[PDB]
């Protein structure tokens, strides 16, 4: 079965349940209903302005049963999308505490359809 | 989480677009005809179900009691109006399909009532 | 000899070319010299991205007869004589209560945000025809008597005809959402109801 | 329907085709349809009466043809749209009668199931015994035979 | 030459009573088909009850579309074996399938017992109709 995880092709959007995008401005209040932002919280990582300036957020929602049978964990698939990415993107993933598996992604520093473009384009082809 | 509807204009009717406030921090549609601003009512303004669970019950009609060619039961009342009488079908949509899922339809005149087994 | 039914909308599935769902209407009014004239109204389908950076969702397009570019299904609306996108909203899709369908419908209608006349889109309509047009002049009259007397002669031939045609081309249109949502099955080539 | 079993208004070849689970009703009047006649099933029960036959082995005397019997609202013409939203029973003799029942909604009811056949697979004995390749070719070798 | 002239004297034939079991086979037979049908019945109203469980690999209606081909693939092996113990030795279709010059036990099977399943494109008959294969079957009828 690891071996046929490891050869099988398995992009972003053969394992993600939804997705959606937000407009929140202010991380410290997160408009859905999340505390794992405690890392925004007291992260050191570029707080905003050139950074987590962009209020616009990517929130995918993954789910329990593909992550379990392709073996995933949400540190891999985040190391995958900054790779992909460089580090004009930035992912804050959930830990195991629910069944409810979250990945935020927000623009580093067109405007707003950029987002759902690259929505798109990481659903296509991620290749995790 | 839930769907987001299309907003409309209110002088020239025409779809109203996102936009951000560089001053507030906050969405407004504006539309692209004319010049228009509303304030946003939630921060979701893009959705994608992409696991695809769908209430199925919505899409039910309940004129659809009304068919001959459905199989009917007296094994299985109405929660609502107690008749005895149901017809019962399949999901009869694409994204479906792949589980046989029962769905059963009131037959009682005025009623109408579904639900799911 | 057998026959596609005419007058009948149909939504086929050409797998292998750039449309995910393809539905048509070999619209023949009866007691009318002239022949069968096949509309299209398709939708591109490039689940993914358009291939750009910018082009997110499938859009809907349209082939007309003697009209040799896909026009897109906003720009036919806009050159019937309905102008607010809401209209031809209420004309497609029949709920304001299911914001799915108005969602996949959403790129679609956001292709051509940019021709708001109806004079523009006559003339959009005029561009890139079987016949094509000397100006601004003798093109809009060649578009108009294009969607007058060549696409959905089954419902009228004539100068009030323009709101029964664009109702069933919303009806095409829905048809087709329905197929993408598969709310409706797709339609067989070889059911006997579709034949004559 | 009400009509049609009368025919008042609409004629017989005329076809009504209410689509239920998406609202749809739709009338085709086109050349080119392709239909068969079928009996009218009211209750689980035949329309087609015992005096209907009765008047019907009187020919030449009662002057009671086919089109009467069209006309008496018992038998009407179904196409291959309205096939698809009609209930049709086998044979009278087994399908209204009740059992473990199946689904005691009929609609119409088949004439007789050999009618079904063409005129060259029509003149083979128990054709329904043979091979269907067999009757294929006996189809063929039938528009063959001397005579 | 020789074996046909043997043949003049010995005589082969076939006919309606090479074609027809004795009673006990034919309630076997019986027995056999109406066992298969109510098991695929019960197969049916598990998979209504969502009790059925998908086998791994592929989806829920294959499960049963699975289950429902392989009892009725039993059925058919298992009534075309109880058939074919019942023919006497003198049987001319065995005669004929035995020496293996025209015929198998497919073809007893299917004279004798069952037909079997009919199929299009290696699966069942295809709902042509919405939802059904025949006007005569009431809408999503997955039975035999
Ligand atoms: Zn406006
Ligand atoms: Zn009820």
């Amino acid at each position: 079965k690891d071996i046929l995880c490891r050869l099988e092709h398995t992009t972003l959007r053969k394992v993600t349940a939804n997705t959606a995008i937000y407009y929140d401005p202010n991380p410290q209040s997160t408009v859905v209903a999340e505390d794992q932002e405690w890392v925004n919280v007291y992260y050191e990582m570029p707080d905003f302005d050139v950074a987590r300036i962009s209020p616009w957020l990517l929130r995918v929602e993954l789910d329990r049963k593909h992550m379990t049978d392709r073996k995933l964990t949400m540190e891999q698939i985040a190391e995958k999308i900054n790779a992909g990415f460089g580090d004009d993107l930035n992912c804050i993933f959930n830990d195991d505490n629910a069944e409810k598996l979250v990945l935020r992604i927000r623009i580093m520093n067109d405007d707003d359809v950029f987002l759902r473009c690259i929505e798109s384009n990481m659903l296509t082809d991620m290749t995790l | 989480p839930g769907f987001v509807g299309i907003r409309f204009c209110q002088e020239c009717n025409n779809m109203l677009y996102p936009k951000e406030d560089k001053e507030n921090r906050i969405l407004l549609y504006a539309c692209r005809n004319c010049d228009y601003q509303q304030e946003a009512d939630n921060s979701c303004i893009y959705v994608n179900k992409i696991t695809h669970e769908v209430d199925e019950l919505t899409q039910i009609i309940a004129d659809v009691s009304q068919d001959p060619t459905l199989p009917r039961t007296e094994d299985h009342p109405c929660q609502k109006c107690g008749h005895k009488e149901a017809v019962f079908f399949q999901s009869h949509s694409a994204r479906a399909e792949d589980a046989m899922r029962l769905y059963y339809v009131c037959t009682a005149p005025h009623c109408g009532h579904r639900w799911t087994e | 000899q057998e026959k596609m039914a005419t007058n009948t909308v149909y939504v086929f599935a050409k797998k292998d070319s750039k449309y995910a769902y393809t539905g048509e209407c070999r619209s023949c009014l009866e007691n009318s010299s002239r022949p069968t004239s096949t509309i299209w109204v398709s939708m591109l389908a490039r689940g993914g991205q358009g291939a750009k950076k910018s082009a997110i969702g499938q859009r809907i397009v349209a082939t007309l007869p003697y009209i040799k570019q896909e026009v897109p299904i906003i720009i036919v609306f806009r050159a019937l004589g309905f102008v607010s996108d809401r209209d031809i909203l209420e004309h497609i899709i029949y709920d304001f209560e299911d914001p799915e369908m108005m969602e996949m419908v959403k790129p679609s209608l956001d292709e051509a945000f940019v021709i708001q006349e109806q004079n523009v889109a006559l003339n959009f309509i005029g561009s890139r025809g079987a016949k094509p047009g000397v100006t601004k002049e003798k093109r809009i009259k060649y578009a108009k008597e294009v969607l007058q007397k060549e696409m959905l002669p089954h419902v009228g031939v004539s100068d009030f005809c323009e709101t029964k045609k664009a109702y069933f081309l919303g009806y095409m249109v829905h048809r087709l959402l329905l197929a993408a949502l598969g709310r409706r099955e797709l339609d067989d080539r070889d059911h006997y109801g579709n034949k004559r | 329907r009400k009509l049609r079993r009368q025919m008042d208004i609409i004629v017989s070849e005329v076809s009504m085709i209410r689509d239920i689970r998406e609202r749809e009703i739709r009338i085709y009047t086109d050349a080119g349809r392709i239909c068969r006649p079928l009996l009218i099933v009211e209750k689980q029960k035949l329309l087609l009466k015992k005096r209907h036959i009765d008047q019907l082995k009187e020919r030449e005397y009662n002057n009671y043809s086919w089109q009467d019997l069209v006309a008496s609202g018992v038998v009407e013409y179904i196409d291959t749209l309205e096939e698809e939203t009609v209930m049709l029973a086998m044979t009278p003799d087994d399908l209204q009668e009740k059992e473990v029942a199946y689904c005691s909604t009929y609609t119409h009811c088949e004439i007789h199931p050999s009618m079904i056949l063409g005129v060259c697979a029509s003149i083979i004995p128990f054709p329904d015994h043979n091979q269907s390749p067999r009757n294929t070719y006996q189809s063929a070798m039938g528009k063959q035979a001397m005579g | 030459t020789v074996i046909n002239n043997w043949l003049l004297i010995e005589g082969h034939t076939i006919g309606i009573g090479d074609s027809i079991a004795d009673s006990k086979t034919y309630q076997d037979i019986q027995n056999t088909i109406k066992k298969a049908k109510q098991d695929v019945i019960e197969v049916i109203e598990k998979a209504h009850n969502n009790e059925l469980e998908p086998t791994p690999g592929n989806t829920l209606r294959q499960t049963f579309e699975n289950q429902v081909n392989r009892i009725l693939n039993d059925a058919r092996d298992k009534t075309g074996s109880s058939a074919q113990k019942s023919l006497s030795e003198y049987n001319n279709f065995k005669s004929m399938v035995v020496s293996g010059a025209k015929g198998s036990k497919i073809n007893i099977s299917q004279v004798i017992a069952v037909v079997g399943q009919q199929n299009v494109e290696g699966k069942r008959i295809p709902f042509g109709f919405k939802h059904r294969t025949l006007p005569h079957f009431i809408k999503d009828d997955y039975g035999p």
